[PDB]
């Protein structure tokens, strides 16, 4: 590519930004990014215009707002945030830079990997809630920032809340149910599991879903994606038996 | 005063109702019942009827028609632990109710109810309004702890008891449980049920010999966001459900726009109290903004509903007259939220112009002075910080234009065309 190349990529078009505000496939989102190079680092201690982008599983769409973020100091490499749509106002965030050398679409591909993990999650707590079982896994996906100084693309943050005996079932039992859960209402195609082993709770029926992995039969984008071959370990080394909430749930064994 | 002292004096109170619980005896002293006779008429001549009322159960929640209690707060805390020295558990008990609304807005609900849980085991014939016990059900709804809320308002709603002479004060209480439960189901996602459950509970406001104004608007609030995050489908079956008779539903043929509509009758409703017109109008603009550039929206209605997102944002900022004090986070980050909405629109209509930048940088100006405030602990500093933003915040509407709008109602902080309302609910 050109310098003009480059400078077309980063700069959205009122046809480009028409398209973000309306929603915009998955596809089409990653060809447009795709050969962006990597974006500078951000001003800290400075507010910014951006576009909020959010993934959405059901319409399988990616839907741009406008909003302001102000970056502030290093947390004693992640620094505070506060923009104006985020969820908890009243909360703080995190964010980071992007700039690995792979890509845009590396961080869209994870995050829309992050949304198929918490729309697992949602269906999961709702079985919970339906069978009184008074646990709930909490889980939230980093959001994506544009940083943009008109229409040119300046840089790029992911963001996240800053969150930094009860009983009856192990923070264990609900993860690897979890996982359970998620093969049965994937029809038999996704599974997935947290990387960091549900070590954490908190003083209430929270247990945490921190790292999530998604073993999964379809392959589509460039995630690394173990498979089948990890939905087999799965049921064979990690939830080898089922506990008592895998049949509260009325989960089955497969193969 | 402040949250940290009211705390430690809210877990004495709890410790020493513990003791009392265990050591027994009512073994009082002279000084004792002296001491509440001390504390409780030091209660301004005002403070004591509301006392006397809520004793006695005139409402089974305390009416807003407060700065009687931020005022006497520290005193109503002195003659809370005073009458409780004395055993005098009712009128603790009336005074738990009395400040539990604006403790609520100080984040120490869950001592309070701490003390309402130490007075009931301590003798369990004491009334305990609904309202401090549906308190404990919000606060386990804000902690995720969703069952055992819907355990406390199911055992509110059935079965050491408090008693209504009224008939519709049994429904009123019924209807913000429901409205409630039909949260629950928010938190949960189930969007189509919430908005059956947050329905009945806008039907049991309008059935009141006085439809409770307060709870259509919180109600039709959450009925809103509930909209916005509906499905298509969602929205499709709840429209056509011939149990739900609600204009929003029959006037609109989508959900953010029901979802705008909603809003605004939640401001109208709420047209005296400007912090919940700016919050419902800003969920406006952001419905509309999101409507006018959906595929959805007819390109020649485009302009109309941007216009009208840029009615709503302005609403909002019109909700607080120049030089004059904002004191929360959650209103000031609110008010740049809305500034940025109204040049968001002005963006929409005019792109990038020289005004739309400037407007821009003024919004921006505004964010870094917000962060400061929300990162300060001194109060001069979170004072002078305030001021500054909304020292921004008016030039943002004198760079736009912001035109006042002229209503009747001398204090209403929504337009005339708000107010269609009440009759015109449910048709
Ligand atoms: N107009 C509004 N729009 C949006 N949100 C609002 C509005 N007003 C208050 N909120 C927020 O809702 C939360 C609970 O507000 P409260 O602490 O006052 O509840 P409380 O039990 O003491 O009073 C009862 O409230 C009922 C309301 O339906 C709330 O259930 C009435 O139906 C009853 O007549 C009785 O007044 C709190 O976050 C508050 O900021
Ligand atoms: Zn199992």
């Amino acid at each position: 590519q050109t310098s003009q190349e480059i400078l077309e990529a980063r700069t959205l078009q009122p046809d480009d930004l028409e398209k973000l505000l309306a929603g915009v496939r998955h596809d089409w989102l990653l060809q447009r990014l795709e050969n962006t190079g990597v974006l500078k680092s951000n001003q800290l201690q400075q507010a910014h215009s951006a576009l909020l982008l959010k993934y959405s599983k059901k319409s399988e769409l990616w839907t741009a707002q406008e909003t302001v973020v102000y970056l502030g100091d290093y947390l004693k490499n992640a620094f505070w945030v506060h923009y104006l749509h985020q969820e908890e106002t009243l909360g703080r965030y995190v964010g980071k830079e992007y700039k690995e050398r792979k890509g845009l679409r590396h961080h869209f591909t994870d995050v829309e990997r992050q949304m198929t993990a918490q729309h697992y999650v949602t269906e999961f707590n709702k079985r919970l809630y339906e069978q009184k079982i008074p646990t709930q896994i909490f889980y939230v996906p980093s959001t994506i920032l544009l940083i943009l100084e008109d229409r040119t693309i300046k840089g790029c943050i992911s963001v996240e809340p800053y969150i930094l005996v009860k009983n009856e079932y192990k923070a264990t039992e609900y993860g690897l149910a979890y996982g359970h859960f998620s093969y049965e209402f994937s029809n038999h195609r996704d599974v997935v599991v947290d990387l960091q082993g549900w070590v954490t709770g908190n003083g209430k029926g929270l247990i945490y879903l921190t790292d999530p992995q998604i073993h999964s039969v379809d392959q589509k984008d460039v995630t690394t994606n173990f498979g089948k071959r990890g939905i087999f370990y799965f049921f064979n080394n990690q939830h080898a038996s089922c506990n008592e909430i895998c049949h509260r749930l009325s989960l089955t064994r497969p193969s | 005063m402040n949250n940290q002292k009211v705390v430690a004096v809210l877990l004495q109170e709890c410790k020493q109702v513990l003791d009392q619980l265990l050591l027994e005896a009512p073994d009082v002293s002279e000084e004792d019942k002296s001491e509440d006779q001390r504390c409780r008429a030091l209660l301004p001549s005002e403070l004591r009827t509301l006392i006397q009322e809520a004793k006695e159960m005139k409402w089974p929640f305390v009416p807003e028609k407060k700065d009687v209690i931020g005022a006497g707060l520290q005193q109503l805390l002195a003659s809370l632990r005073a009458s409780i020295l004395a055993r005098d558990c009712a009128a603790a008990a009336a005074i738990v109710f009395l400040v539990d609304r604006f403790l609520y807005g100080l984040d120490v609900s869950g001592k309070l109810l701490q003390v309402a849980k130490g007075l009931h085991k301590l003798q369990p014939a004491t009334p305990i309004a609904p309202q401090v016990v549906i308190r404990q059900a919000r606060i386990s709804v804000n902690s995720g702890k969703l069952l055992k809320a819907e355990y406390i308002l199911s055992s509110l709603i059935s079965n050491g008891t408090w008693l209504y002479r009224n008939e519709s004060d049994k429904v009123l209480v019924q209807s913000v449980c429901i409205q409630i439960r039909g949260q629950i189901l928010q938190k949960l996602g189930m969007w189509y049920e919430a908005a059956e459950l947050i329905w009945a509970s806008i039907v049991g406001y309008l059935a009141l010999p006085q439809p409770d104004k307060k709870g259509l608007s919180t109600s039709l609030g959450i009925l809103a966001d509930i909209f916005v995050s509906m499905s298509k489908n969602d929205y499709e079956k709840f429209k056509n459900n011939p149990q739900i008779n609600l204009s929003l539903l029959k006037e609109f043929d989508h959900h953010l726009l029901s979802a705008a509509e909603a809003c605004k009758l939640a401001a109208a409703f709420s047209a005296y109290t400007p912090l919940f017109v700016l919050t419902a109008v800003n969920i406006r603009g952001t419905c509309l903004l999101s409507y006018s550039s959906s595929n959805d929206c007819p390109p020649e209605l485009k302009n109309l509903h941007l216009c009208e997102a840029k009615e709503a944002f302005e609403i909002g900022l019109l909700t607080k007259r120049d030089d004059e004090p904002v004191t929360g986070k959650q209103e000031l980050h609110s008010f740049v939220k809305a500034a940025f909405g109204l040049t968001t629109v002005h963006r929409r209509l005019h792109g990038e112009t020289g005004t739309v930048h400037a407007a821009s940088q003024l919004c921006k100006e505004a964010m870094g002075k917000l962060y400061n405030f929300s990162t300060s602990s001194r109060s001069q500093d979170r004072e002078a910080l305030s001021q500054e933003v909304m020292s921004v915040i008016a030039q943002v509407k004198e760079h736009l234009q912001v035109q006042s709008f002229s209503n009747v109602d001398d204090r209403s902080y929504v337009p005339e065309s708000f107010e269609c309302r009440l009759d015109k609910l449910i048709l």
